[PDB]
């Protein structure tokens, strides 16, 4: 199930 | 031996979480039941759940 797995910061996402 | 340190502060949003910021250790119980693992922080002696994607061994 989706989980609540915040993006990274620094290279974030893209 | 299996400590991680949170690379990256984060603010729970329910009260299941656990909330930190970037140089939190955290001691893994368990990691494999779903991406996210039961971390207890050492300096607050709560535990919760954690993003595994945030920590690494330290």
């Amino acid at each position: 199930p989706p989980r609540p797995l915040p993006v990274a910061p620094g290279s974030s996402k893209t | 031996v299996t400590l991680f340190v949170a690379l990256y502060d984060y603010e729970a949003r329910t009260e299941d979480d656990l909330s930190f910021h970037k140089g939190e250790k955290f001691q893994i119980l368990n990691s494999s039941e779903g991406d996210w693992w039961e971390a207890r922080s050492l300096t607050t002696g709560e535990t919760g759940y954690i993003p595994s994607n945030y920590v690494a061994p330290v």
